[PDB]
């Protein structure tokens, strides 16, 4: 046989002609592990060869050199280590090269050279990889592939080590990484692939951003392309401030007011659902950090000391200018309605929640307006909001203040059980249930009780969730009587 | 055709399982 156009059958698009030549070429893997791999590194290398060829080159190195599960990898790591010293700095190469001569997107070679990366390294066998590729980058006379291609490889590099290993290399590399990111830098795809190598880099390089230098450097950068054009590269800038709001929360003092509000404040109203996410986990993410240094303290203060570290209050400030975003986006939700998938109805219920839990007795106030406001509104979406955050809102605040509140609604919220709405209906129940298991006396009302209770049988006969959720009270109220004795 | 990821998720306490909410969190 002539080994190209098996590789074009080796990756077929029928699955006999494939599984047939993806075995005879699995043959001279174990008979001839070696001067196989070599073949390949350079079909994948020459650019006359057919797409299928190269791409499903790599695919084979790629494949043969690493593996999914941590466990197998474990064993597919040793083998390219135990191997000859030969064609190693052959292949090593014939793909160095390979890349700004592919046309394809995610190009394979990234693919292999991580794979290779993995093990040339974690013990010093390939240290002359980083200067090259930074050469890739940092060089102004490059291909908009010479370039991204690179990138890719870096970032896979990262996503596949243990913090230790590459915590000094850092400088090293991180110097290219940015450079892809800058604002000067032409193609797009060059940004994006950089900052989502950030993404997979931020987590082991305390040592950098410890230098104040640095820190300024990189936070600029970030923020910078916060403001590029392309959605693509939006969502890759917002990750990354995401990941580095929880892991240098105390650094971020300097950045937040100047540069940091204003952008995650801004993205959150977005109209496109990827780039408002990430907002919403931003703050999102930064009540989680907050309320649990909020712990850190009491913790600390009944024992009588200083607080290790301390918060800074963000989320009680930006509370004024955050909820009235939160709730008027707990209206972008699903029609068709899908149960497990993250847009902003979600994101925002739930930050709407940690929020209503970390701030305390203070958001209270800056919500009940919405939900006076938007009780009796046509559009449904603008009133199940309304519910939705009187339900979020019930956990953290003092019961000497909320029992009042529900008290008040409690009865025009069970006329919303059959509110023509389906979804009023659905989320009118659910409040209800939180309202038994957060708040069980405020609940047991007379005035209201005998209407309360003849609404929620009413409930079992209707949708499940809706039902599966009477439930979620009824239960609750229960364990609210065998806990009064 | 599978690169890398886009990753980013979250929701805490019982974090992607869905439904309109969870449950409290208590201390000492």
């Amino acid at each position: 046989m002539e080994l190209i156009t098996i590789l074009e059958k080796t990756v077929s698009p029928d699955r006999l002609e494939l599984e047939a030549a993806q075995k005879f070429l699995e043959r001279a893997a174990v008979e001839n592990l070696p001067t196989f791999l070599v073949e390949l590194s350079r079909v994948l290398a020459n650019p006359g060869n057919s797409q299928v060829a190269r791409v499903a080159a790599g695919l084979q190195i790629k494949n043969s050199l690493t593996s999914k599960d941590p466990d197998i990898k474990a064993q597919y790591q040793q083998r390219w280590l135990a191997i000859d010293a030969n064609a190693r700095r052959e292949v090593k190469n014939y793909v160095l090269q390979t890349l700004g001569t592919e046309t394809y997107r995610p190009s394979s070679a990234s693919q292999c050279v991580a794979g290779i990366a993995c093990a040339e390294i974690p013990v010093n066998q390939w240290p002359e990889l980083i200067p090259q590729l930074v050469a890739n980058v940092t060089n102004p006379n490059s291909t908009e592939h010479m370039k991204e291609s690179t990138l890719e490889a870096i970032g896979y590099i990262c996503q596949d080590i243990d913090p230790e290993q590459l915590q000094d290399k850092s400088n090293e590399i991180l110097t290219a990484i940015i450079q892809g990111m800058r604002k000067e830098e032409p193609s797009n795809n060059v940004k994006l692939a950089a900052t989502n190598a950030l993404l997979n880099s931020l987590e082991f390089t305390k040592a950098n951003f410890d230098k104040e230098s640095e820190r300024h450097f990189i936070m600029q950068v970030v923020c910078e392309a916060t403001q590029c054009p392309d959605t693509r590269v939006r969502v890759a800038a917002l990750q990354n401030l995401v990941k580095i709001m929880s892991l240098y929360y105390q650094y971020m003092e300097t950045y937040m007011g100047p540069a940091l509000f204003a952008i995650t404040i801004e993205a959150m109203k977005s109209d496109i659902d990827e780039v408002a996410l990430q907002g919403i986990e931003f703050w999102s993410n930064v009540c989680d950090e907050e309320m649990d240094l909020a712990i850190e303290a009491s913790e600390a203060a009944e024992q009588g000391r200083p607080p290790e570290h301390t918060s800074k209050f963000y989320a009680k400030g930006a509370l004024q200018y955050l909820v009235p975003i939160l709730t008027q986006t707990l209206t972008k939700q699903d029609e068709n309605d899908d149960d497990d998938d993250w847009n902003p109805c979600k994101a925002a219920g739930v930050c709407l929640m940690l929020l209503a839990t970390c701030c305390e007795d203070d958001i209270v106030p800056h919500v009940l307006p919405f939900i006076k406001e938007h009780i009796k509104n046509p559009d449904w979406r603008y009133r199940d909001a309304a519910v939705m955050a009187f339900g979020c809102i019930l956990e953290g605040p003092e019961p000497s203040q909320l029992k009042p509140l529900v008290i008040q609604a409690m009865p025009t919220l069970i006329e919303l059980m059959k509110d023509p709405s389906v979804v009023v209906r659905d989320t009118a129940a659910w409040t209800v249930g939180r309202i038994c298991e957060l708040l069980p006396e405020a609940a047991i009302n007379d005035v209201y009780l005998a209407p309360l209770l003849q609404c929620l049988i009413e409930g079992l006969s209707a949708e499940p969730r809706v039902a599966s959720n009477v439930c979620w009270a009824f239960s609750s109220l229960a364990e609210a009587a065998y806990e009064a004795a | 055709y599978l690169t890398q990821e886009t990753n980013k998720v979250e929701t805490y306490k019982e974090q992607p399982l869905k439904t309109p909410g969870k449950k409290k969190k208590g201390k000492p």
